């Protein structure tokens, strides 16, 4: 239809055709999950190793934001990287003025208005990424996910990309076992298994597991990449049970 | 209404307190209010169908109430409130309600008592349209007999006719017929013949010919005679009665055909002479049964 | 699909793949071949200097950007220019204000972004040119590939433009050998020559055409030609 | 058609674009209800209970714009948020400009004027949400102003919105004729909420849990959301029906 | 359908008559039947209101808005275009005549300033004509009672009588037969009610019918009595009860 | 055989609504004639295919015992008159 040939025309659908297309692209990105715990969050991502000529843990998908907001995104890499960068600029203004780190829902709102304008206008191409973000601010731990639609809600689990289906199923155990969320150290191990079983859907290329956390009890409520021995151990747990 | 634990607790509970039912039955004697209350809370749990388990304890209670001249007054009151609230599954409670109705007939606890209770019941239970609605009709037929004696027969007829025009497939075929036919007799007494005529039209004539409706078949055509004959319609009388003889029981037996066939002769001649008359009368001529009578012949 | 959807950057196909993007990639295939590789201590780019005819001088396609930076182009010539001057600008700002040489990685994140702005915009050009950038910071030698998409990727070795097949295979094989080789400028520079011969249909091996650049922890960004590349040729 | 797309007057002279916004504001299927008690203004909206991947509470349709003024939103969520900014913003600016709390009536008028500007803007596509302001107003007391996506606005004695709006309206209409006034009966703020809860259950035919509703209550100088458990206190008598 | 030239407002139409301007008229027709009758000693404007939802309050739907206390307006058309246009009328008038000449406009001048706004929503491309056509009825000292029409094009004309909306045909002829300017105002109010009564007969109750006069001053509604020289408000809006009185005079 | 009126589900409501329309004027045109209205003929059914509009038509026909002719016209479809002329 002509609504696909003119952005920002009210379809009789009620949502413009282009914006819908934009969503579809999220899926072509990698299985990315987030786990809400009892005193922090975990971010975990499958990073396909393209070739031997690719260089371990140097173009890491996990990106730091502020000093307490952990961020990863799925879909158009170029689009998302600009969006994460936009996000810091906004946070920056917030810190100067109010002399305080941004609440995570404040951060979601600000990003929300930015997306909204850029779909309501013809001139600016709709964004086509879904962003998992959050960490430990003043109101403690939160996990939010920002649809490219511009909806956002609070969550207790997030999963996106192709292998989300596998991922959601494994996340249901977490809630039943603990309404609290699993212990932040133990959830590092669960998280690896979730990424690894969901790499049986994305096995065609090799992958590297990258985990991060912002947790009050094991990170002092600042952001950090989980590296070294905790990371190598996590892979074993997963490998052992899928055998 | 969320939560699944209420389902399980509520059933087990009924069992506990249904063993404890004799204590409740005995408490009623001391005070009818102490006995009701224990059960009303059980049946007031948030989930729906909480009435079904609990209602077993109530089945034994609704007898106790019916069975004393004082206690049936308390009975009428409750059943009303349950109906107003939701209905709480139209099946559940309503099995109990129907049985309340079923019970009045068999109580034999005096004409007075019977009259009061029915007027209360029929009014509330009007909402329902399932099983309770059949039983309403049946229990209104009680007020209709009482009133038939009286000159309040005119009022009675309307309630009865109003009920059965409403289509029912809940009813069997034999039953729906019996109620309509009775009406037609009340409308004879009222003096409205065109009303009895309207009813007749919806009574399929094909059905009567099936052999389980052999008894009904005789009744329906006898009633038809009445409608025409007052209004001096001698031609119709002949037709009806002819179909009486074609009833298979009548046809077989000498005695049963004799007055039926004599009555046809009178009505044929009584019709003004002309053409209908000729084709009908010569059917009788065909027929050796009229010739086995001689006064007639 | 000429015009209609996918005919302008804003309009999506139903699937949401711009057809234009693949075309911008095609521009690189049409482009001059170049092979880049590294070791921990050096980053070596080899590029064939294209020419129109005999009398036209063999034209440099390796451009020094800064003392400790440089790039090579494969693809559309006007685009490379607007981008290259920008590279220079950013590096100068940091050195002045914040003391430091601009780190190679961190310059790339900005470059990505610049490409995405033209993809958001009504009109403008998504840059239709791919750039192999080498550099020496305090993290030592790096080699990036800048895509028309915007994406910057740290790779041990890669090649873009014409007949990439022969040099890519060659790099996979000799991967382990040039990454262990450090502390030897001259040997890295040899590996790289050997690599570009495979890609070419033996169009030229002349000193006159191959131009080799090197920047690392040892040599500053220096352009080598004629005699200096006759050692290794 | 091109005729569908043009923001400028359609050949009909009644926009296609406007009819479209009206389609939109029933995609979510939120039946909402707003009535005026005597001294209390009750707003109720279905709180959907999604999967565990989302928290249920967080999901909401009732928002606190300012003191006294609440807003129920019907139609898609990202556009809801866009609109929401502008209304929160103006309440503040009015208080700065004029040194007194903004009245309800004036906030709705501002937003009708912004709605109309949207179709004069070529780039912009008109917002396709319903903004219904509820408040205990400064002068007028209980007040309901419903604003359309097109930009038409009108006040209400009571209202419901949704695809199943029709059933609710009837009950409320007949009720008000028997009561022979326009206010829901009882001075008490608490029991009016319950009369609203009950009337929502009737019309729709579906019993709703505390999980399935959210109850926002206007008093003098606050709009505030009740607890989950407060809702239940009402619900329990009603629930056995 | 039509040309891409005629949808454009920066482009001379083939005919030279925009498609646009014609759309604005189709919409005017679709709205309410509103009228104006000029009298010796008054102007009466009168209209029916949208019934809207059953529980929507009728009072709040206002199709007569006072521009100044001495000059009112009436329209046929859409609500949104009406309100925005109306804020612009008052605002431009304050600047150009309530601070310059420190007084209320002549009716003619106010009418002139309303046309100009109109004209600009037709000149600028991509901005549709105001969806509404006015009657501006008013009173000023210099030129007495006055009656106007302002078109969404931005042309204006004085009349003896005009009516707009679906029932424009009907109404205009009725006014002719029964009345002429030289007749008094009191007669016209009864007449106007009857005229509007052809339009609709299901309800004619004073709730759904908004009737006003611009006439004599009301020194009561000046609101700062004790000074007499200032003109009171010329406009007085007649309540539902007042309508009902005027219905038993018919 | 009657399509079992129990095995019609979720459109229980439809069967009962229908007989008002159909059963009363079919058995007796007398009642509608005396009432004073032209007797109704022509009834249009409509639902997304596979809700059993045909199935409902059958359900009612058996109850009354009235004769039943189901003619698909998609089985005989042609341009100009041919086979259709004979059938109808
Ligand atoms: N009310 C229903 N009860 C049972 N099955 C149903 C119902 N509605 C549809 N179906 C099933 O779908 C089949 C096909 O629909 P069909 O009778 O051809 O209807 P239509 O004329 O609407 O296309 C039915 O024969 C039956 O098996
Ligand atoms: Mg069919």
């Amino acid at each position: 239809t002509g609504y696909d040939l003119s952005n920002s025309v009210f379809s009789p659908d009620g949502r413009n055709f282009q914006v819908e297309y934009a969503v579809k692209a999220v899926e072509n990105g990698t299985t990315s999950i987030g786990i809400k715990c009892n005193d922090g969050v975990v971010f975990a991502v499958e990073k396909l190793i393209t070739s031997k000529l690719l260089v371990p843990q140097k173009n890491v998908k996990i990106q730091v934001v502020d000093r307490h907001i952990g961020c990863v995104y799925s879909g158009l890499i170029p689009d998302g990287r600009h969006l994460v960068n936009r996000g810091r600029e906004e946070a920056a203004s917030f810190k100067k003025l109010y002399k305080t780190p941004i609440p995570i829902p404040a951060f979601a709102d600000r990003l929300g208005q930015y997306v909204q304008a850029h779909t309501l206008y013809n001139s600016v191409r709709p964004f086509g990424v879904s962003t998992i973000f959050g960490g430990v601010d003043k109101n403690g731990a939160h996990l939010y996910m920002l649809e490219p639609s511009g909806s956002y809600w609070g969550y207790k689990g997030a999963a996106t990309g192709k292998g989300r289906q596998s991922a959601k199923a494994e996340l249901e155990k977490l809630v039943d076992h603990h309404p609290e969320g699993l212990s932040a150290r133990e959830a590092v191990k669960q998280a690896a298994k979730i990424i690894y079983l969901a790499h049986e859907d994305n096995k065609e290329k090799d992958f590297e597991l990258e985990i991060s956390w912002c947790s009050l009890s094991e990170t002092n409520g600042l952001h950090k990449f989980v590296k070294g021995d905790l990371l190598q151990e996590a892979i074993d747990f997963a490998q052992k049970e899928i055998n | 209404m969320s939560r699944d634990a209420p389902i399980k607790a509520d059933k087990d509970y009924s069992q506990i307190l249904k063993e404890e039912f004799p204590k409740i039955d005995s408490l009623a004697q001391n005070d009818c209010n102490s006995a009701l209350d224990q059960l009303l809370v059980l049946e007031k749990k948030t989930r729906q169908a909480s009435d079904l388990a609990s209602s077993k304890e109530v089945l034994a209670k609704i007898v106790d109430l019916l069975a004393s001249r004082n206690k049936w007054d308390d009975l009428n009151e409750q059943l009303t409130l349950l109906s107003k609230k939701h209905g709480q599954l139209k099946l559940s409670i309503q099995y109990m309600i129907q049985k309340v109705m079923e019970y009045l007939k068999s109580s034999k606890s005096l004409d007075l008592n019977t009259r009061i209770s029915v007027i209360e019941t029929i009014r509330v239970v009007t909402e329902n349209k399932i099983f309770v609605e059949v039983e309403r009709a049946r229990v209104t037929k009680d007020l209709v007999e009482i009133k038939k004696e009286e000159g309040k027969i005119d009022e009675a007829a309307d309630i009865l006719c109003e009920l059965q025009v409403e289509t029912y497939g809940s009813m069997e075929m034999s039953e729906k017929i019996q109620f309509i036919l009775e009406q037609m007799e009340l409308s004879i007494l009222k003096g409205d013949y065109s009303q009895a005529t309207v009813l007749s039209r919806k009574i399929l004539k094909k059905t009567f010919k099936n052999p389980k409706y052999e008894s009904l078949k005789l009744e329906y055509y006898n009633l038809l005679v009445k409608i025409s004959l007052h209004k001096r319609e001698y031609l119709e009388v002949a037709q009806y009665l002819q179909e009486i003889y074609q009833t298979d029981a009548i046809k077989s037996d000498e005695a049963k055909w004799k007055p039926v066939l004599s009555h046809i002769v009178y009505f044929l001649v009584l019709s003004p002479y002309g053409n209908l008359q000729n084709d009908l009368i010569h059917k009788i001529q065909n027929d050796n049964n009229l010739k086995k009578l001689e006064s007639q012949e | 699909f000429r015009n209609n959807y996918d005919g302008d950057t804003v309009t999506f196909s139903p699937t949401g793949r711009l057809f234009q993007v693949e075309y911008a990639l095609e521009a690189i295939k049409q482009g001059s071949v170049t092979v880049g590789l590294r070791s921990n201590t050096h980053a070596v780019l080899v590029a064939l200097k294209r020419n129109a005819d005999e009398l036209s001088s063999y034209q440099k396609k390796i451009i020094k950007c800064d003392e400790h930076m440089g790039l090579s182009l494969a693809g559309l010539a006007p685009d490379a220019r607007v981008l290259s001057n920008y590279l220079r600008q950013q590096c100068n700002y940091s050195s002045l204000v914040f003391n430091r040489k601009l780190a190679v990685e961190r310059a790339g994140h900005l470059l990505c972004d610049k490409a995405q702005k033209n993809t958001q915009s009504y009109g403008g050009r998504p840059y239709g040119v791919g750039l192999l950038i080498i550099g020496y910071d305090k993290s030592g030698a790096h080699l990036l590939e800048f895509q028309p998409s915007g994406n910057v990727t740290e790779l041990y070795g890669t090649a873009i433009g014409a007949r990439s097949q022969g040099a890519k295979t060659y790099l996979e094989r000799t991967l382990d050998t040039f990454i262990k080789i450090d502390g030897n400028p001259d040997e890295l520079i040899k590996a790289g020559v050997e690599a570009i011969s495979q890609s070419l249909r033996d169009e030229s091996l002349t000193v006159d055409n191959l131009s080799i650049a090197i920047v690392g922890k040892d040599t500053p960004f220096t352009i080598y030609d004629g005699e200096a590349v006759a050692k290794y040729i | 058609g091109y005729d569908r797309h043009i923001t400028i007057f359609s050949p009909e002279g009644r926009l296609y674009q406007v009819e479209y916004a009206f389609k939109a504001t029933n995609q979510t299927n939120i039946n909402s209800l707003a009535v005026r008690g005597k001294d209390c203004t009750v707003v109720i909206s279905q709180k959907k209970v999604p999967d565990k991947l989302l928290d249920p509470t967080t999901v909401s349709y009732i928002f606190c714009i300012s003191r006294t003024i609440g807003m129920v939103v019907n139609g898609p969520i990202p556009d809801a948020r866009n609109a929401a900014l502008r209304a929160k913003a103006e309440a503040a600016e009015f208080r700065y400009k004029y040194g007194y709390d903004m009245p309800c009536d004036v906030l709705a008028k501002r937003m009708a004027n912004l709605s109309q500007i949207y179709t004069q803007r070529a780039y912009m596509r008109p917002l396709g949400v319903i903004l219904t302001f509820v408040s205990v107003d400064e002068e007028l007391g209980p007040s309901i102003y419903k604003t359309d996506p097109a930009g038409y606005y009108v006040g209400y004695k009571a209202t419901a919105t949704g695809p199943k709006q029709q059933e609710i309206t009837t009950n409320l209409e007949n009720h008000f004729k028997k009561s022979k006034i326009d206010h829901i009966n009882e001075e008490s703020w608490e029991k009016v909420v319950e009369f609203a809860i009950t009337h929502m259950i009737d019309a729709l035919g579906t019993e709703f849990s505390k999980n399935d509703l959210e109850v926002g209550v206007a008093t003098k100088d606050k709009f505030f959301t009740l607890s989950a458990e407060n809702i239940e206190e009402r619900l329990v008598a009603i629930a056995e029906q | 359908m039509t040309d891409r030239y005629s949808f454009s407002l920066t482009t001379f139409s083939p005919s030279g008559k925009l498609g646009q301007i014609d759309y604005a008229l189709t919409a005017v027709k679709q709205g309410v039947t509103s009228l104006g009758i000029k009298a010796t000693n008054g102007v009466v404007i009168a209209t029916e209101k949208k019934s809207s939802s059953p529980l929507a309050m009728s009072e709040t739907l206002s199709k007569v808005s006072l521009l100044t206390p001495d000059i009112g307006a009436v329209y046929s058309g859409m609500g949104p275009d009406y309100r925005v246009l109306v804020d612009k009328s008052r605002k431009v008038a304050h600047t150009s005549y309530k601070r310059i000449y420190g007084e209320y406009p002549p009716t003619k001048l106010l009418v002139s300033e309303v046309a100009k706004i109109m004209q600009e929503a037709t000149q600028s491309g991509g901005v549709r004509p105001f969806g509404v056509s006015l009657l501006i009825a008013g009173h000023d000292e210099f030129n007495g009672f006055s009656l106007y029409q302002v078109d969404p094009s931005g042309s204006y004309f004085p009349w003896k009588a005009t009516a707009i909306g679906k029932g424009s045909v009907a109404a205009k002829t009725f006014l002719e037969k029964r009345w002429n300017d030289e007749l008094e105002l009191e007669d016209a109010i009864h007449i106007a009610l009857l005229t509007l009564k052809e339009s609709v007969e299901g309800e004619f109750n004073g709730d759904t019918i908004e009737l006003a006069i611009i006439g004599d001053e009301n020194p009561d509604l000046l609101g700062y009595t004790g000074i007499p020289t200032d003109k009171g408000p010329r406009f007085r809006k007649l309540t539902s009860q007042e309508i009902n009185d005027r219905l038993e005079a018919l | 055989g009657e399509i079992t009126f129990d095995g019609i589900g979720g459109l229980t409501e439809q069967i009962r609504e229908l007989r008002e329309v159909i059963e009363l004027p079919l058995k007796n045109p007398e009642i509608f004639q005396r009432v004073g209205i032209k007797p109704p003929k022509g009834v249009l059914l409509y639902g997304p295919p596979g809700t059993g509009k045909t199935l409902l038509a059958k359900a009612v026909a058996a109850t009354i015992g009235a004769n039943f002719i189901f003619s698909p016209a998609s089985g005989i479809v042609d341009k100009y008159i041919g086979e259709s002329a004979r059938i109808i």
